RNA sequence: GGAUACUUUGAGAGUAGUGUCUUAAGGGGGUGGUAUGUCCCAUCCAAGGCUAAAUAACGUGAGAGACCGAUAGAUUACAAG
RNA sequence: GUACCCGUCUUGAAACACGGAUUAGGGAGUUUAUCUGUAGUGCGAGUCUUUGCACGUUAACUGUAAAGGCGUAGAGAAAGC
RNA sequence: AACCACCUAAUAGCUGGUUUCCUCCGAAGUUUCCCUCAGGAUAGCUGUAAUGCUAGUUAAGGGGAGUAGAGUAUGGG
RNA sequence: CUGCUCAGUGCUGUGUCUGUUAAUAUGGUUCAAGCCAACGAAGCACCGGUAAAUAGCUGGGGUAACUAUGACUCUUAUCAAA
RNA sequence: GUAUAGUAUUAUGCUUACCUAUCACAAGGAAUAGGACUAGAUAGAAAGUUUGGCUGGGGCGGCACACCUUCGAAAGAGCAGCGAAGGUGUCCUAAGUUGAGCUCAGUGAGGACAGAAAUCUCACGUUGAGGAUAAGGCCAAAAGCUCAAUUUACUGUGCCUUUUUGUACUAGGAUCAGUUACGAAAGUAAGGCCUAACGAUCCCUAAAUAGCCUCAGGUGCGUGAGGAUUGGGGUGACAGACAAGUUACCUCCGGGACAACUGGCUUGUGGCUGCUAAGAGAUCAAAUCAACGCAGCUUUUUGAUUCUUCGAUGUCGGCUCUUCCUAUCCUAGUGAUGUACAAGUUGCUAAGGGUCGGAUUGUUCACCCGUAUUAGGGAUCGUGAGCUGGGUUUAGACCGUCGUGAGCCAGGUUUGUUUUAUCC
């Protein structure tokens, strides 16, 4: 037998995320100890 | 697909043949189809 | 077939006929200190499967019944062999 | 597949090229014969030479 | 050193090596080719190191021949790797 | 007058079996180890001188010490004989 | 199940080939055993080396046989 | 518009109550090697779930007022349903 | 690692080990994850390998693969086939051994109930019964049946036959050396009246009142092990590997030692024709049919066979063109008649000429519509470097049954490369 398409996603040549136009990693700011105000500069679509 | 490419492949008439529902213990290459399915079929109620 | 539980028989060591209590012979289970067995144990270890054969195509369902004529004067057994039997009984009469 | 099983055509020819008569060394065969007879036949010979 | 697993040996109830776990003694310990305890006799003292000569030589460089004599002898006798 | 085309496997080839356009030159039972048997040769209850040493007009040839090989006693699993 | 080199002149109970002359002798396709039937081993048939000091026929006497033929025990009719 | 079937083969458990089971450790026994016990996880067995998992799903007689057909009725299939 | 409750081990806290965490945090988890070594469990994820022989080709079927009986087998020995008719993988402490006594199967007559069959009696009774079973021998004061006592179905080594052109094992046979049984005794008994009823090395295992040799420094002391001698555990493919499929995606070696394909031999089957008549034919066997039988011809059907071809004779049908055969449908000429005419049925000579247009089907063949009345064959089933490629027969794909599956299927359906002449 050959190696099956389910197994071939691991080796990860053509099966990688198309991550070029993605604007950044979506997360909070780090914790750093009260209350902190934050203006929404803009809302964008990635 | 033909028998070499995938587990379900091959035969004169297209059909699965083997039970088509496999364990957590089953290997790479072997985990194809419904993995550890404690139920199958139409989920009527519940 | 039926067989007597005592009969007269030539004791090889006493060199004469004398009556002797007969019994069916002990198939011993093999000890692991046997030299042949020891070779097998060491050889079975490692890789490369089972080493020596076992007989898959074994037809016949029969066994030659060896008896054990345990003497009473001599005190020594001397093994007689019958033919091959499907069943073996003691005589009650 | 199916070739011949046997023949005797020219068995006779080969046998007669040479039916040699194998001669016996002596008529007594002391491996056989009665031991009780041969036992006494020793003591006939042993007693005579003395 | 021991148990166990693998490789290895002519080494056979383990010849040698290695993994894992375990781990001594020092008026004592090893070896004596069948496992095991036990009594004698014999013979050596492991777990650190250095050391010429006899020995090897299908690579490279620089006299001999019952060998070949340009389709042979090296792929190459010559502006041949 | 006579005369089928060679080579080949085959029970059987002139075959409508296969190889073969012509010519020259290359082109296939050899050698080693352990043995078998026959014949030749030398010594003979002995025989082999080689691993090696001493020689040399030097890989040869020649000389020679002592082991060792096979033979000289066999049967038996073995003790013992 | 790519290509290149090497292990590798891999193995083949199978196919094809296998180079001078004269001279004397001259087969076998059969027995037993084999995961044996396109192959082996063993005997036979053949050649050679030799070495020691009757019969592949008939007659005469005497054993053996159940074929061809032939024919109210068993069978058929 | 997607009928019926969890018997086999799968897979599976807010499934363990028992039966079978390895090294090891604990216990007995010998002068020692060793031998005899008992113990016991996962897995299997046992008990539930599952078919838009894999699959599976009938044969034959009698029978209505001319004959004909068989609404109706009787019987069998596998450890599931026809 | 550690602190505390409880039954050396369970429970839930601790962080500093360690860990996730982001590479740099800070938290949270926690003596656990994970890793390392060992053990058990898991229907091809992956690897390696196997998947007999015989055979009028192979497959399926069968065992003729080890043994035994009769026949084939040709009156010595020997003799083959998937030749003929069968049998064996056991059964029995008596269905063995010994001694004695008796005679069976059957037929005939009799005898309360008694009948075709119950038990009793006499007479004849060469063995046809019975002797574990296949078949063939063998047997009558027995080898049968009955009664009684018994364990020779015993121990140990050589020898012989089947069988030596192949020595073995199995089975059988004659002894010697023991010892027992039975009989008054001579004797008989080494299983079953005789021919089938079974098996190597290696390894394990049992036999010894607990024996005979060895464990290499001890003529060592317990345990333990190893030997020689005698059986058993088993190989039916029976001189004895341990072993499932599929390939139409296929590869290689070879094979005309072996099939499909033309030819050859053969002619059962197919086709065609005689001889005879037992009657059909109103009457009447022979105008015309022709039984039950018997004898031939043919190679236009299909078998059978394996001689040729597997380092390849391009395989079905149609299209196109040639020639040949006659077992004559028409045309030429003739005879018969249940021949008035006409249309017919039928025999003989004749192969010069004629023998067709279409619908469906790949068709050959068949079957209808229509016409000038209307036969069938051969030539490598004429004819592919003349064509066509519809069919058959590759690789794609679908349906149906079968198979767990890969895959299969004279079951169906669709898409699928047809080369070269300039040589004689």
């Amino acid at each position: 037998g050959h190696i099956v398409r389910a197994q071939r996603r691991g080796n990860g040549s053509v099966f990688q995320a198309h991550t070029h136009h993605r604007v950044g990693p979506a997360k909070f700011r780090a914790l750093d100890a009260s209350v902190i105000s934050g203006m929404v500069k803009e809302i964008i679509h990635d | 697909m033909n028998p070499v490419d995938h587990r379900h492949g091959g035969g004169s008439h297209q059909h699965m043949g083997a039970p088509g529902t496999v364990a957590r213990s089953a290997r790479p290459g072997q985990k194809l189809g419904l993995i550890a399915s404690r139920r199958t079929g139409r989920r009527r109620g519940t | 077939v039926h067989h007597p539980k005592t009969k007269k028989f030539f004791c090889k060591f006493c060199k004469k006929h004398t009556m002797c209590k007969v019994s069916q012979a002990s198939r011993g289970e093999e000890r692991h200190s046997a030299l042949g067995r020891r070779r097998y144990d060491r050889k079975q270890k490692g890789f490369g499967g089972r080493v020596k054969p076992i007989l898959r195509r074994s037809k016949k369902t029969s066994k030659k019944i060896s008896l054990r004529f345990t003497c009473q004067s001599c005190k020594k057994a001397t093994m007689y062999c019958l033919g091959r039997l499907r069943k073996f009984e003691w005589t009650v009469e | 597949a199916k070739r011949s099983n046997t023949s005797a055509h020219n068995r006779s020819h080969q046998h007669h090229r040479n039916i040699h008569k194998c001669v016996v060394k002596k008529l007594w065969f002391e491996k056989g014969m009665n031991a009780k007879f041969l036992r006494n036949a020793r003591y006939a010979k042993a007693g005579q030479n003395k």
